[PDB]
RNA sequence: UUUGCUCCACACAAUAUAGAUGGAUACGAAUAAGGCGUCCUUGUGGCGUCGCUGAACCAUAGCAGGCUAGCAACGGUGCACUUGGCGGAAAGGCCUUGGGUGCUUGCUGGCGAAUUGCAAUGUCAUUUUGCGUGGGGAUAAAUCAUUUGUAUACGACUUAGA
RNA sequence: GCAGUCAAGCGUUCAUAGCGACAUUGCUCGGCUCUUCCUAUCAUACCGAAGCAGAAUUCGGUAA
RNA sequence: AGAACUGGCGAUGCGGGAUGAACCGAACGUAGAGUUAAGGUGCCGGAAUACACGCUCAUCAGACACCACAAAAGGUGUUAGUUCAUCUAGACAGCCGGACGGUGGCCAUGGAAGUCGGAAUCCGCUAAGGAGUGUGUAACAACUCACCGGCCGAAUGAACUA
RNA sequence: GGCCAGCAUCAGUUUUGGUGGCAGGAUAAAUCCAUAGGAAUGUAGCUUGCCUCGGUAAGUAUUAUAGCCUGUG
C-alpha cells in the first residue's frame, strides 16, 4: 500500500520473516527490516550456535578467500536467510534484492517513521508457549559479531528520545480527544453518529 | 502491609458464558455455552439470535465478557428462558464491542451520496473542533 | 465425516434351506457403498461365507437419537498392528455416535498409525452414570462447575502487515 | 494426560507480604526484602485471602507441572529466607598446616582469603555475594559462619568456599584437609 | 611458513599505520600513546645485570641495541571518531591554521611545479574570532567517543635528503574527551 | 569446539534403487519362509 | 582556454526510470499480559475504560479544480522571509519564534465548462544531461622526461628539482 | 565355533508340531620428501576410578 | 541360481519424481479455449503460512521409499493401551516407634554374638518381626530395611504392548 | 474499403454466482409441546456442626422459589 514498508524484525522468526519479505519483493514491494539483532529463531540456544558453527566450517578448501563468506552481523545473518530464498542469480532476482534493506537497530530516516510487524512470522503467535527460542543478538555475538554492546547502548538512547516524543504525543492526543467529546451532540455530530463516524 | 498479587484475569469458558461465532453459517450471532464437551469443543445455542443447538470448536468461536445463570445441559426453551430473563441481548448492545460491529456494518452499506454527506459533515466538525483547540 | 449403517445379509435362499438367519450389524462409514463392502469384509471373518453367496437385504442410515445432549461414550476397539491384533478401550465424551467414532479414527491414526482398513469397531456404548467413567481425562470434565480459561490466543491475520504488535489476551 | 488445573498453596505468615506483578516477586518482611525473576516459568499467581497464594498451570504436560511445583518451593524459600533467615556453619579441618581464613576488602569486594591450605603459597580469594554476611564462631575452634536472606547466596558461597580447597593430585582417604559445611540451618531457632 | 603473515605482499606505504591502540582509562592524565621517528642505527652496550634469580645476577652483560632517531613531533591537528555498529567513523578533523612547508609538501607528489596553494582558504576560514573552528571543536567534544592527534615529523632536523614529512594519527589515553580536544 | 562431520540426508539414486532391490529380495525370502 | 569552471532563477531540447498516480500515519516493554483515563497512601497503588484487526486514522467537494458577490470566526492551510532550540546510526531532517502573503468547501449567491461528437493513460511524476540566458562565486594538480634508492623482473613504490 | 544347560515369548490352540537372545559348561613390493585432512590420542592441558602414604603408575572421560 | 508367463526399454517425444537407462503419469498434425493425470500448494515455484483431530524437541531431529540394513536392545524422554494387583477394615510417599525371647543354634577359630565363611535354616510369642537386608566393631554394640503398628487422607502399584 | 477498436442482440464450447419448485429417509432424525417414571456433578426448602455478623461445610429433600434424564403420544 505504501511506497516503503518498514518492518520491526523484533521477536520475529527469521524464516517465516524472510519468506514473507522475499515474495513481498519479487512482487516489487520495497521493504526495510530493522531491529535485526532482537530477531528470533527457534530452539535452545546452543542448538543454533552448533548449527551456524557447522556452516562456519564450510570453506573453499584450497583457497578459503573464495568460499562461503560467513557473515556475523545479525543483518547479514538474516540476509542469507532471505537471499537463498530468491532466485538471486538471475536478473529478476538481483532487481528484487535491490529493493530490500536490513538494518541492525533503527537509524534515520526510519526512526521517525511508522514500523509494521508480520503476524504470520511473530514468535509470540507462531511458537507454542514454553519452548526455547534463540534470540539473534546472542548467536551473532558468540560467533564473531562485535558490535552487540554499541548498538545496545545506541539503542537505549534511541528509545528515550522516542519516549519523550510520545509523552508529548499522548498529551496532544488527549487534548484533541477531550475537545471532540465536547463537540458531541451538535446537529452535525448527532448526524454523523447515524452515519457511523 | 498488604499482599497485592496482580491477578491475570481471563474470560473463563463455563456453562452460561455467552459467545460470538466468527465463521460458518451463523457467523456473527450470539450463543450460550450450554455444556462443555472437552478442551476444544463446547455445546452452544442462541435461540433468539437463531443459531441451532450444536457442538462447535472454540477455534470457530470467540468468548464474550458477559455471563448469565444457566443450569447445565439446558434445552432450547430453558436457554431462551434465562436468555430473556437476564436480558443478555441488551447488555450486549450496551457494550463497546457490539457498537464497533454495528459501526463496520453501517459503513459497509453506505451509499456514495451518503458517503458524500460524511465528507461534508466531517468538514464542518473539523472547523468547530479546530476552533475548540488553539485556546487551551 | 461418518454415517452409521444397519446392514443385513442372509446367504442367498436356495433349495431345501428357505429364509436363513439374517445377520445384522451396525457399520460406520462415509457412504452406503463403503458400508456394504465393510459388511462383507466382516462377514468373511465372523464365519465362513463369501460376497457371492449372500445378498444385502436392507441398508439403512441410523440417525442419532438425541444430537443435542452431550454423552459419555466408551468404545471397544480392536485393530491389526505391526504385530498381532489386540483389544483397546477408549472413552470419548461427545454429542453423537458418528462424531465420537470420528474422533476415535483420527486418534487411532495419530497415536497408533492404523488406517481405516485395520480398525474393527466392536461396540459403542453410552456410559449412563458418572463415577463409572473409567478414564481420567474424561472424568477431568465431569467435575462440578468447571471454569477453565483459554490463555494465549492467536489472532488470525487477513493481511501480511499489522500495525499493532498483537495482544494475545483472552 | 494434560491437566486442566494444577495448583499449589504458598502459605504467607504474619510478618511478610508478597507483591507480584507479571512474574517478579517481593517478599517484604522483618529481616529485609527479596526479589526473584520468574518470567521463564509460565504460571499464574492468585491471592485468595492475603495469607494464602495460589500458583496455577492450565493445560500443562508433565514437564510444565514439574515447573509448577518449583515456583511454590522458590517463593516459600524467599519467605523462610526473610522470616527465619539462613545460617550455614562451615568447619575447616587440617592435619599439619594451620589454615588461615580471613576477610579482606580490596576495592570494596569483601573477599575471603584462604591462606596456608596444606602449606600453599597461593592465596585463595572467594567473592562474597550481595546479601551474605560472614562472622567467625566464638568459643569454637576452626569455624566460619555464612548468614543472609537468599538460599542461593548463602549456599553457593558455601559451595565456592569448599571448591577452592580441592585436594589436588593426592588421596581422599589420607588427606582430611579442607573446609566443609558442618550445619545447614536457620538464624532464628524456634 | 606462518599462515598468519599472509598475504605475503608489498605494503601500502613505507609508513605502516598502527593497527591497534592501548585501551583507555577515564581517570588517567592526558598523554600520547604512540610516537614516531626514523630508525637508523645499531650499536653495542654493556651493563651490569640486577635480574635476581638469574645466572647473571650482579654480573655484566654485553648486548645489541638499536638507535631510532626521533626529532620532536609537531602537532598539526586532531581527529574525532564516533562509535558505530559499522566500526568507527571520522566525522570531523581540525587542523592548525598555519602548517610547516614540510606538510604542505606531503599534500603534493610534485612539489616544485605547484603554486603551493594548499590551506589558503582554510586559513582564511579561521580569519575571524574563530566562529566555525570552535563550532567544529564543539562538534568533536559533543560526540566522538575517541580522539586521535594529527602530528608530523621534523624531517629537516634529520639528515635525510627527503624534505617531505609524514602525517600520522595518535590516540589519547587521557580520560574525559573534553581534556582530549582541549589538550 | 571443532564441530565434527555431519552425515548427509541426500540419498543417491544408486542407494535409493538398490534399496528397492534389497526390499523386493526380502519379500521373496519372506514368501518362501512362510511355506515352511 | 578566445568568461574556461561551479552555484542560484526560467527557458528549450534531449535522456531515461525492475515502475509516483492522496498520506512510509515514529513510545517501550510484556504476552500466564497490556494500552489509555482518572484519582490518591506516589506504588510491581486503587478505581473506570479499551482491544476480539488498518474494515482504521488523518487528509478528501471547485475548467486535472477557473472567475467573481458576500456572510460567519481568529480558526485551518499553502508560499516565501525569520527567532532559536534540537538531531551523528546513514546525522542532511525535526520542532519553534514571529511579520507579510495568497487560498479556504464553515455557510450562502452569481458567472464560466459543451464539438475530446458513445471509450481509447489521455500525458500534470522524477532523474541524468546538453545548448541558450542574468545574476553570484572561486584564481589547480597529475602524468611523461631527469634525479633519488628506504623500492625494484617490467610495472609499481619512495624521493629530489621554476 | 560346535554340543548341551537354562529360557522373555512366539508356535494355526499352545511350551511336549518347533524356533529361541545375554549368560554359562564342556578341550583348545619397500621407501625417499612435502601439503592437507580424520580421531579410533603416544605426548602435552584439565578431570574420574584405582591400597591412590609420597614419588611413580594402571585403567577410564573431554580433548586434534 | 534355472524355466515359464508377463510388462518396460528398445524404432518414442511430452508432464512429474530437485537431478537421471529401466520410478509415477501419458492415443505427438498446426492453433485456440476449457478440464484433468502423476506430482504438488512457506519462498525459491504456478497453487491454501487452508481447515480439523492428534503425536513429536532430537549436542548436528525429521521430511525415506515392499516400514529394508546396522535392529536385539538400552533410556528416571513423552503419549496411549493391556493384564494382574492394593485401596476410607485407610492406597503410594513421608517421618515416629516397635522390630522379640529359645539364641552368643552347630561345626568352624586367635577373635566371627544375623551380616569372613560350610550345611540344614527349626521352635515359641504376637500387631509383626528372616538361625537375618546392607553399613558397622577384632569380637560385640549401634543404625538400617522386610514385617507391623501410630498421625496423614485418595488414589496408587507391578509386569508387558504400541 | 483498407488498420484497429467499443456496444447490442444472437449461436457453439465453457467458467462462476443468485433464486424457486418438488421427491426420498424413522414419510428424516432433532427442537417444541402434552403425559408417565428416575437419579444429580442435588434444586429450592428442612436439620446439623463452628466461625468475620452468615458463609461454608454433612445428611435429608425428587425440583418445591434451578433444571436434567428416560419412556409414550
Amino acid at each position: 500500500v505504501e511506497p516503503v514498508v518498514v518492518i520491526d524484525g523484533k521477536g520475529h522468526l527469521v524464516g517465516r520473516l524472510a519468506s514473507v519479505v522475499a515474495k513481498q519483493l519479487l512482487n516489487g514491494q520495497k521493504i526495510v527490516v530493522v531491529r535485526a539483532e532482537e530477531l528470533n529463531i527457534s530452539g535452545e540456544f546452543f542448538r543454533n550456535k552448533l548449527k551456524y558453527h557447522d556452516f562456519l566450517r564450510k570453506a573453499t578448501a584450497f583457497n578459503k578467500t573464495r568460499g562461503p563468506f560467513h557473515f556475523r552481523a545479525p543483518s547479514r545473518i538474516f540476509y542469507k536467510a532471505l537471499r537463498g530464498m530468491v532466485s538471486h542469480k538471475t536478473a529478476r532476482g538481483k532487481a528484487a534484492l535491490e529493493r530490500l534493506k536490513v538494518f541492525e537497530g533503527i537509524p534515520p530516516p526510519y526512526d521517525k517513521k511508522k514500523r509494521v510487524v508480520v503476524p504470520q512470522a511473530l514468535r509470540v503467535l507462531r511458537l507454542k508457549p514454553g519452548r526455547k527460542y534463540t534470540t539473534l543478538g546472542k548467536l551473532s555475538t558468540s560467533v564473531g559479531w562485535k558490535y552487540e554492546d554499541v548498538v545496545a547502548k545506541l539503542e537505549a538512547k534511541r528509545k528515550v528520545s522516542s519516549a519523550e516524543y510520545y509523552a508529548k504525543k499522548r498529551a496532544f492526543t488527549k487534548k484533541v480527544a477531550s475537545a471532540n467529546a465536547t463537540a458531541a451532540e451538535s446537529d452535525v455530530a448527532k448526524q454523523l453518529a447515524a452515519l457511523g463516524y | 502491609t498488604d499482599s497485592i498479587v496482580k491477578a491475570s484475569n481471563w474470560r473463563l469458558v463455563e456453562v452460561g458464558r455467552v459467545v460470538l461465532i466468527k465463521k460458518g453459517q451463523s457467523a456473527g450471532k450470539l450463543a450460550a455455552i450450554v455444556e462443555i464437551i472437552d478442551q476444544k469443543k463446547v455445546l452452544i445455542d442462541g435461540p433468539k439470535a437463531g443459531v441451532p443447538r450444536q457442538a462447535i470448536n472454540l477455534g470457530q468461536v470467540v468468548l464474550t465478557p458477559l455471563t448469565f445463570a444457566l443450569p447445565r445441559g439446558a434445552r432450547t426453551a430453558t436457554v431462551s428462558k434465562k436468555w430473556a430473563a437476564a436480558a443478555v441481548c441488551e447488555k450486549w448492545a450496551a457494550s463497546s464491542w457490539a457498537k464497533k460491529i454495528a459501526q463496520r456494518e453501517r459503513r459497509a452499506a453506505l451509499t456514495d451520496f451518503e458517503r458524500f454527506q460524511v465528507m461534508v459533515l466531517r468538514k464542518q466538525k473539523r472547523y468547530t473542533v479546530k476552533k475548540a483547540l488553539a485556546k487551551a | 465425516h461418518f454415517k452409521e449403517y444397519q446392514v443385513i445379509g442372509r446367504r442367498l435362499p436356495t433349495e431345501s434351506v428357505p429364509e436363513p438367519k439374517l445377520f445384522r450389524m451396525r457399520i460406520f462409514a462415509s457412504n452406503e457403498v463403503i458400508a456394504k463392502s465393510r459388511y462383507w469384509y466382516f462377514l468373511q471373518k465372523l464365519h465362513k461365507v463369501k460376497k457371492a453367496s449372500g445378498e444385502i437385504v436392507s441398508i439403512n442410515q441410523i440417525n442419532e437419537a438425541h444430537p443435542t445432549k452431550v454423552k459419555n461414550f466408551g468404545v471397544w476397539v480392536r485393530y491389526d498392528s505391526r504385530s498381532g491384533t489386540h483389544n483397546m478401550y477408549k472413552e470419548i465424551r461427545d454429542v453423537s455416535r458418528v462424531a465420537a467414532v470420528e474422533t476415535l479414527y483420527q486418534d487411532m491414526a495419530a497415536r497408533h498409525r492404523a488406517r481405516f482398513r485395520s480398525i474393527h469397531i466392536l461396540k459403542v456404548a453410552e456410559i449412563e452414570k458418572t463415577a463409572d467413567v473409567k478414564r481420567q481425562y474424561v472424568k477431568q470434565f465431569l467435575t462440578k462447575d468447571l471454569k477453565f480459561p483459554l490463555p494465549h490466543r492467536v489472532q488470525k491475520s487477513t493481511k501480511t502487515f499489522s500495525y499493532k504488535r498483537p495482544s494475545t489476551f483472552y | 494426560m494434560k491437566y486442566i488445573q494444577t495448583e499449589q498453596q504458598i502459605e504467607v505468615p504474619e510478618g511478610v507480604t508478597v507483591s507480584i506483578k507479571s512474574r517478579i516477586v517481593k517478599v517484604v518482611g522483618p529481616r529485609g526484602t527479596l526479589t526473584k525473576n520468574l518470567k521463564h516459568i509460565d504460571v499464574t499467581f492468585t491471592k485468595v485471602n492475603n495469607q494464602l497464594i495460589k500458583v496455577a498451570v492450565h493445560n500443562g504436560g508433565r514437564k510444565h507441572v514439574a515447573a509448577l511445583r518449583t515456583v511454590k518451593s522458590l517463593v516459600d524459600n524467599m519467605i523462610t529466607g526473610v522470616t527465619k533467615g539462613y545460617k550455614y556453619k562451615m568447619r575447616y579441618v587440617y592435619a599439619h598446616f594451620p589454615i588461615n581464613v580471613n576477610i579482606v576488602e580490596k576495592d570494596g569486594a569483601k573477599f575471603i582469603e584462604v591462606r596456608n591450605f596444606l602449606g600453599d603459597k597461593k592465596i585463595r580469594n572467594v567473592p562474597v555475594r550481595d546479601g551474605v554476611t560472614i562472622e567467625f564462631s566464638t568459643n569454637v575452634k576452626d569455624e566460619i559462619v555464612l548468614s543472609g536472606n537468599s538460599v542461593e547466596d548463602v549456599s553457593q558461597n558455601a559451595a565456592d568456599l569448599q571448591q577452592i580447597c580441592r585436594v589436588r593430585n593426592k588421596d581422599i582417604r589420607k588427606f582430611l584437609d579442607g573446609i566443609y559445611v558442618s550445619h545447614k540451618g536457620f538464624i532464628t531457632e524456634d | 611458513g606462518h599462515l598468519g603473515f599472509l598475504p605475503r605482499k608489498r605494503a601500502a606505504s613505507i609508513r605502516a599505520r598502527v593497527k591497534a591502540f592501548p585501551k583507555d582509562d577515564r581517570s588517567k592524565p592526558v598523554a600520547l600513546t604512540s610516537f614516531l621517528g626514523y630508525k637508523a642505527g645499531m650499536t653495542t652496550i654493556v651493563r651490569d645485570l640486577d635480574r635476581p634469580g638469574s645466572k647473571f645476577h650482579k654480573r655484566e652483560v654485553v648486548e645489541a641495541v638499536t638507535v631510532v632517531d626521533t626529532p620532536p613531533v609537531v602537532v598539526v591537528g586532531v581527529v574525532g571518531y564516533v562509535e558505530t555498529p559499522r566500526g568507527l567513523r571520522s566525522l570531523t578533523t581540525v587542523w592548525a591554521e598555519h602548517l610547516s612547508d614540510e606538510v604542505k609538501r606531503r599534500f603534493y607528489k610534485n612539489w616544485y611545479k605547484s603554486k603551493k596553494k594548499a590551506f589558503t582558504k582554510y586559513s582564511a576560514k579561521y580569519a575571524q574570532d574563530g566562529a566555525g573552528i570552535e563550532r567544529e571543536l564543539a562538534r568533536i567534544k559533543k560526540y566522538a567517543s575517541v580522539v586521535r592527534v594529527l602530528v608530523h615529523t621534523q624531517i629537516r632536523k634529520t639528515p635525510l635528503a627527503q624534505k617531505k614529512a609524514h602525517l600520522a594519527e595518535i590516540q589519547l589515553n587521557g580520560g574525559s574527551i573534553s581534556e582530549k580536544v582541549d589538550w | 569446539m571443532r564441530v565434527r562431520k555431519r552425515q548427509s540426508r541426500r540419498t543417491s539414486t544408486k542407494l535409493k534403487e538398490g534399496i528397492k532391490k534389497k526390499a523386493s529380495a526380502h519379500r521373496k525370502k519372506e514368501k518362501k519362509m512362510a511355506k515352511k
